[PDB]
């Protein structure tokens, strides 16, 4: 006696990202074999941990010019991966794909200025509890903040720690919340010595503890 | 602060009715409503209040007979009896609080009618 | 369980036929109804 | 119901006293009674709020107390002008109750 | 009975208390979560009751006359300090409220702490005893104390933005005043946030 | 018995109070994951329908019992009725991301087509009352977002589902009768 199957009604259809692998078409075929091939990357999150891409800015230019006034706010851009200054990073482009992110996101800035010229920085995150995030560096350490003199070691990187009240923050910001998801970063410079015309290199990459969840393909 | 109320003639037994009671220099965003009725050789009869924050309470006898409706954009309140019977033949009035009203749905007559000291009546 | 009654495995992987869960190394309204005064309070005859 | 005399006749001149009788489920629960003096043909006015304490705008004459289940409107030195029916509105339980009414004829 | 309890360093005894009542849980669940990494920093200066007002309980007010408080309410002390510079913080509830009257009125009131509370039916009032909850009466207890820990969507969410437990006060029964007994009873609330923490240093102005 | 009933103390008497006995109690069928795991019509149904809970109809089972309980947690497994490409995104995607097939879209089979969606919600669990605004429900809340060229029937299952905190569950009124008296089978 033939085995009654009673195949269920409404499931079973190809999915597009359905997990069972389709029937095999054709033999069994042997390709070019290559071993320890130089540059494979097993996961996207790791080659944006590894290397760190920079962030777009006024004039599209990575670098942050030294304020020609008396400003001591260089720039200060949205936390959220979908952002202007981080829109051009490789960080926010594997990131978009993915629904929502977890993790802190590290923030590398290298100084590229004649060693005759001495500047000091500080890179503070403001958490998104106020309307506005402050133009002044004092108004602004009382938040999580990094200062950082320019001497031999001309790179400091910054580890934006990741505190939100979801466990997990969606990549994009909605369209009807004006105020961005995360709280604003800023990055200042207290103090300039001979810094006029002088470009600070700022770049963005994936954070140990960084990760991305619940992948879709959205238009980019 | 004057309140004004327009009302229908004659309603034919078994229907409905909509008296609409609009108020003048009022908030009615801070202010609550009631709608008291005299069926005549009788007592007045509470009918049913909307508070500030629009919430209402009812009648528990004409309960389910009765809608109270408000806006205080049009800064008018309406009131419509349905399932109208010869016995509910009266004259309408409507009142003033002199506070919100509970915003609570507490379901009792009016709820604050002459309830403590902050709220009492205020010009019908 | 839950409302499932098939015995066999299920055919898929636990990682895709749920959302596996986490923990941060219970039942309260059962342990407040289990922990219920029963029986009389005074003296019964 | 707050039941209260079909008719009240005071000399002018007199003062005179209005009784509303309630059950201790609506007037003797608290001292929270209103008074409301209703001209025929206008809108009524409250008198008094609270029951005892006289609502803004209203003469200082009317005089309101309550005592056990029973609360009295009293008006002092009452004027032909004002007078008209008085009702004695007051919190039931699950509603509000108003007092049947009394006419008031100034001889 | 009596019951001393403390918080920080204020005490509230009550020689008329009841009993305490936890909340939904005994002891608040895990701090240190995915988010904040780690950035969490206990505060205990803002662990310390602060008196609020509420409905003076009247005779007036019939069966359903819900009165609510919304936790954290405005707070001049060291908590209202603090939440206005932290962006995230999350703290157990613990609120005490008191109702005092002569004894010889017998009125039943419920005060429960309600989780995401809405504007509730008519018809909820009377299933209102599902959450945590107490019953404060002149008859036998004029102090009602209840524990209820910190819980929302979010491990930490802004107390501005909103509010998870809001204290409610129900008149179960119409305050029966009598001769002897008090005209009217006040209600008085002794909140005390405990396990208060925060997350995010905010700048300020 | 007589408790200090005041104290809020769940005091449970058994009927061997007064000489009786108490039998035996099976309560599958009133477990929280038993009664959720049956399907429950989301109504009205649009293209691009949000695919979340409380959608569904107040009185029913899994709607009524579901707000009886302040914060829920769920995987779903929903069965749609469409007439073309049905795709779901998970809860942070934009809108824009509907239409572009790389994320889970499933082809018209004949009957309705079944799909078990996880919980994809970022928040720790779920709620069904909000207090204050991000007073409405947020948007992260919704498990996931559903869209085809017509979508005529939608129901939604909560497997491995747990609740929270409960709520007033709210049986039906009834007014000048002593019971419902409704028309039994």
């Amino acid at each position: 006696g033939i085995v009654p199957v009673a195949c269920s009604d409404g499931y079973g259809g190809l999915v597009t990202t359905d997990p069972k692998t389709a029937d095999p078409a054709y033999g069994m075929v042997y390709n070019p074999p290559r071993t320890n091939y130089p540059g494979r990357f097993t996961n996207l999150l790791d080659v944006a941990e590894a290397c760190p891409t920079f962030l777009c800015f006024d004039d599209g230019k990575p670098y942050v010019v030294t304020r020609a006034d008396e400003q001591r706010l260089l720039a200060k851009f949205d936390l959220s991966l979908a952002a202007k200054h981080m829109s051009n990073t490789y960080l926010s482009g594997i990131a978009q794909y993915y629904a929502q992110y977890s993790g802190t996101i590290n923030l590398h800035f290298m100084f590229t200025g004649s060693t005759d010229s001495k500047a000091r920085y500080m890179v503070a995150y403001v958490p998104p509890g106020v309307t506005t995030p402050p133009d002044t560096p004092e108004r602004a350490a009382h938040c999580i903040h990094a200062e950082w003199d320019t001497g031999l070691n001309s790179k400091f990187t910054f580890s934006i720690p990741y505190v939100s009240a979801a466990d997990y923050a969606y990549t994009a910001s909605d369209v009807a919340d004006t105020t961005n998801v995360q709280g604003w970063v800023c990055i200042y410079q207290i103090t300039h010595g001979k810094a006029e015309q002088d470009t600070l290199v700022v770049s963005v990459s994936a954070g140990k503890d960084f990760e991305l969840r619940l992948p879709i393909d959205p238009r980019a | 602060v004057q309140l004004r109320e327009s009302g229908p003639s004659l309603v034919k037994p078994s229907q409905t009715l909509s008296l609409t009671c609009t108020v003048s220099g009022f908030s009615l965003s801070t202010y609550a409503v009631y709608w008291v009725r005299q069926a005549p050789g009788k007592a007045l009869e509470c009918l049913g209040s909307v508070s500030s924050g629009d919430y209402l309470t009812y009648n528990p006898a004409l309960k389910s007979r009765l809608t109270i409706t408000k806006d205080n954009s049009k800064s008018e309140v309406s009131l419509s009896v349905s399932t109208v019977t010869p016995e509910d033949t009266a004259t309408y009035y409507c009142a003033k609080s002199h506070s919100s009203g509970y915003n609570g749905w507490i379901d009792f007559g009016c709820y604050e009618f002459t309830g403590y000291g902050p709220r009492y009546v205020d010009a019908w | 369980s839950g409302n499932t009654g098939s015995i066999i495995n299920n055919y898929y992987m636990q990682q895709y036929q749920n959302s596996m869960d986490t923990q941060l190394g219970n039942d309260w309204f059962s342990k407040l109804a289990s922990s219920a005064f029963t029986g009389l309070f005074g003296a019964l005859l | 119901v707050l039941t209260q005399p079909s008719s009240v006749s005071g000399s002018l001149g007199q003062r005179v006293s209005i009784t509303c009788s309630g059950s201790s489920s609506n007037v003797g629960l608290g001292n929270y009674v209103s008074w409301f003096q209703q001209i025929p043909g206008s809108a009524p006015r409250t008198l008094i709020y609270g029951a005892t304490n006289q609502a803004s705008g209203v003469p200082d004459r009317f005089s309101g107390s309550r005592s056990g289940n029973t609360a009295t409107l009293t008006i002092s030195s009452l004027q032909a002008e004002d007078e008209a029916n008085y009702f004695c509105a007051s919190p039931d339980s699950s509603q509000t109750i108003f007092g049947s009414g009394t006419t008031l004829t100034v001889l | 009975r009596i019951l001393t309890t403390r918080n920080g360093h204020t005490t509230s005894t009550t020689q008329s208390s009841v009993g305490v009542t936890y909340g939904y849980s005994t002891g608040e669940d895990h701090v240190s979560g995915p988010n904040t990494s780690g950035l969490e920093t206990r505060v205990v200066q803002a662990e310390r009751f602060f008196k609020k007002h509420l409905f003076d309980w009247t005779t007036d007010k019939p069966f359903g006359h819900i009165e609510k408080l919304e936790l954290p309410t405005d707070h001049k002390g060291v908590y209202g300090q603090l939440v206005d510079s932290f962006a995230y913080m999350r703290n157990g509830w613990d609120v005490e409220v008191s109702a005092v009257g002569n004894q010889f009125n017998g009125g039943c009131l419920l005060v429960a702490m309600v989780p995401e509370f809405k504007e509730f039916t008519t018809r909820e009032k009377y299933q209102l005893t599902l959450f945590p909850h107490q019953f404060i009466s002149p008859r036998t207890n004029m102090t009602a104390h209840i524990t209820v820990p910190y819980l929302g969507v979010n491990r930490y969410d802004q107390y501005n933005k909103h509010k998870p437990w809001t204290l409610v006060v129900m008149v179960v029964s119409p305050l029966t005043t009598s001769s002897i007994g008090a005209s009217q009873i006040k209600v008085y609330t002794n909140i005390a946030p405990t396990h208060v923490h925060v997350a995010g240093e905010l700048p300020s102005k | 018995t007589t408790a200090t009933g005041e104290s809020a103390d769940p005091v449970t008497t058994t009927v061997e109070n007064y000489g009786g006995e108490t039998q035996v109690q099976r309560r599958h069928h009133t477990d929280v994951s038993f009664i959720m795991d049956r399907f429950v019509q989301i109504k009205p149904v649009s293209p691009t329908h949000v695919i979340d809970l409380m959608q569904t109809h107040q009185h029913g089972l899994v709607g009524a019992m579901l707000r009886a309980a302040t914060y829920y947690f769920s995987d779903l497994e929903i069965v749609v009725n469409h007439t073309g490409r049905l795709t779901w995104v998970p809860n942070g995607a934009p809108e824009a991301a509907l239409d572009n097939t790389s994320n889970p879209t499933a082809y018209h089979k004949a009957p309705f087509t079944r799909l078990a969606l996880p919980y994809t919600a970022p928040h720790r669990v779920l709620a069904t009352v909000y207090n204050g605004n991000s007073a409405q429900l947020p948007a992260s809340f919704n498990y996931g977002a559903i869209r085809a060229t017509e979508i005529q029937e939608l129901l939604v299952r909560m497997k491995r589902a747990e609740l929270y905190c409960p709520r007033p569950l709210l049986a039906v009124k009834v007014t000048s009768q002593d019971r419902h008296k409704q028309k039994i089978i």
